[PDB]
C-alpha cells in the first residue's frame, strides 16, 4: 500500500525561490548535455525526424511554461522534503552568493560531492518516498487497465541497486546540489527530552514490574 | 608570449594545487613548510 | 568570488622569490592578500594539509605562469635553465606518520 506524505496543503517559503530556479537552471543544464551528446541541433523548428529542437536557448530565454517541467518535479521534491519537516536552513555562505548575484552549456560535476551517513538515510527515505510516487501512478494504471502486475511493483526495499539506480541518484543529486549551494539541511524533529535516569525506562524494570504483576495474579487465582 | 631573457635571469619558482570539486575547501590548506 | 569552484576545481598558485624570500599567493588568476617574507637560506617544501571530504582530494600540479620559472628548474640542479617543467622520479609526495 503506497503512501506518500501529501504536498498538496504544505507551500514552499519564498526564500527557496532562488534555490528552486536555479536548480532548474542545472537541470536544463544536464539536459543539455544529453542534447549535444546525442547530437540534436538548436533551431527555431521543433522536428523529431530532423533531430532539432528549440530548446538550447538558455534557461532564461525558456518560455515561462517551458520552465514548468523544471521546477514541477523540483517543487514537489521540496514540498516532499519540508512535509517530513526537515528544517532547511539557509547558511551566510549564500547569502555572500545571492549578493554577488554561442551558448555553451557547462554543468556542476556532482562526482566528488559527498553526503554524510545521515544525510544518506535522508536521501534514502526521500528516495523511497518518490518511488512509492512512481508506484502509485503506475498501479492506477495497473488496476485501469485491470491486470498486469508490474515486475518493480515490490517495495523498495525489496529493490534491487540496478532498480534503485535512477530514484537514488536523483535523491542524492538533488540534495548535494543543495549542499554546493549552501543551504543547511537536517533533521526534522528534536528531541524534547530524554528521562534517561528513570529506573522505570530501562527494560529490566518494566520487566520485572510485569513478572510481579503476573506472580501476584496467579497467587491470588491459587488462592481462589 | 614569456621573455625568454627573463626566464634566465629569474628566481622565481611555481606551483600550483587543484582541489577537485566535491572537496570542501575550508579543509584544504596551501603553502610552504620547513 | 563564490561559486567560481564549482564549475572547475579552485588553482591555488604559490610563487616563491628564492632571490628576495617573498611568498606570495595567487588564487584563480588574481593575487591573495596574504604573504609571507623568510629569511635568507631557508628551505621551504612544498605541503598540502587537507581533510578528505571526497573520494579525490586534491592534485599537486607543476607548471608554469607567465615570468615565472618551474618547479623542477629550482628543486633540480641539472634543470636550472629548462623552462620545460618536469616531474623526476625522485619527487614523490610524502605524509607526516
Amino acid at each position: 500500500n503506497p503512501q506518500p506524505v501529501d504536498t498538496s496543503n504544505i507551500t514552499i517559503p519564498e526564500k527557496l525561490e532562488y534555490f528552486i530556479n536555479k536548480y532548474a537552471e542545472h537541470s536544463h543544464d544536464k539536459w543539455s548535455m544529453d542534447k549535444l551528446a546525442n547530437g540534436w541541433i538548436y533551431g527555431e523548428i521543433y522536428s523529431d525526424s530532423s533531430k532539432v529542437q528549440p530548446l538550447m536557448k538558455p534557461y532564461k530565454l525558456l518560455s515561462e511554461k517551458e520552465k514548468e517541467i523544471y521546477r514541477w518535479p523540483i517543487k514537489e521534491s521540496l514540498k516532499t522534503m519540508l512535509a517530513w519537516g526537515w528544517r532547511i536552513e539557509r547558511t551566510r555562505e549564500g547569502d555572500s552568493m545571492a549578493l554577488y548575484n554561442g551558448y555553451s552549456p557547462r554543468a556542476i560535476d556532482m562526482s566528488n560531492v559527498t553526503l554524510s551517513r545521515d544525510l544518506h538515510a535522508m536521501a534514502e527515505m526521500m528516495a523511497e518516498n518518490y518511488h512509492n510516487i512512481w508506484a502509485k501512478k503506475k498501479k492506477m494504471e495497473l488496476e485501469s487497465k485491470g491486470g498486469g502486475n508490474h515486475p518493480l511493483l515490490v517495495p523498495y526495499d525489496t529493490l534491487t541497486a540496478k532498480e534503485k539506480a535512477k530514484d537514488r541518484e536523483k535523491a542524492q543529486d538533488i540534495l548535494k546540489f543543495l549542499q554546493i549551494n549552501g543551504y543547511a539541511v537536517s533533521r526534522g524533529f528534536k528531541d524534547l527530552e530524554l528521562d534517561t535516569p528513570s529506573i522505570e525506562k530501562r527494560f529490566a524494570y518494566s520487566f520485572l514490574q510485569q513478572l510481579i504483576r503476573y506472580v501476584d495474579e496467579a497467587h491470588q487465582y491459587i488462592l481462589e | 608570449r614569456d621573455d625568454y631573457d627573463f626566464l634566465m635571469q629569474t628566481s622565481t619558482y611555481y606551483y600550483s594545487v587543484r582541489i577537485f570539486p566535491g572537496q570542501e575547501p575550508a579543509n584544504v590548506w596551501v603553502g610552504w613548510i620547513t | 568570488p563564490g561559486q567560481g569552484r564549482n564549475n572547475n576545481g579552485l588553482e591555488i598558485g604559490c610563487v616563491v622569490d628564492a632571490a628576495s624570500g617573498l611568498l606570495t599567493f595567487i588564487a584563480n588568476g588574481k593575487e591573495l592578500s596574504t604573504y609571507y617574507q623568510v629569511e635568507p637560506s631557508t628551505k621551504l617544501f612544498p605541503a598540502v594539509f587537507a581533510q578528505a571530504t571526497s573520494p579525490n582530494v586534491f592534485q599537486f600540479e607543476l607548471g608554469r605562469i607567465k615570468n615565472v620559472m618551474p618547479l623542477s628548474a629550482g628543486l633540480f640542479k641539472s634543470e636550472h635553465k629548462n623552462p620545460v617543467p618536469q616531474c623526476p622520479p625522485r619527487l614523490h609526495v610524502q605524509f607526516l606518520s
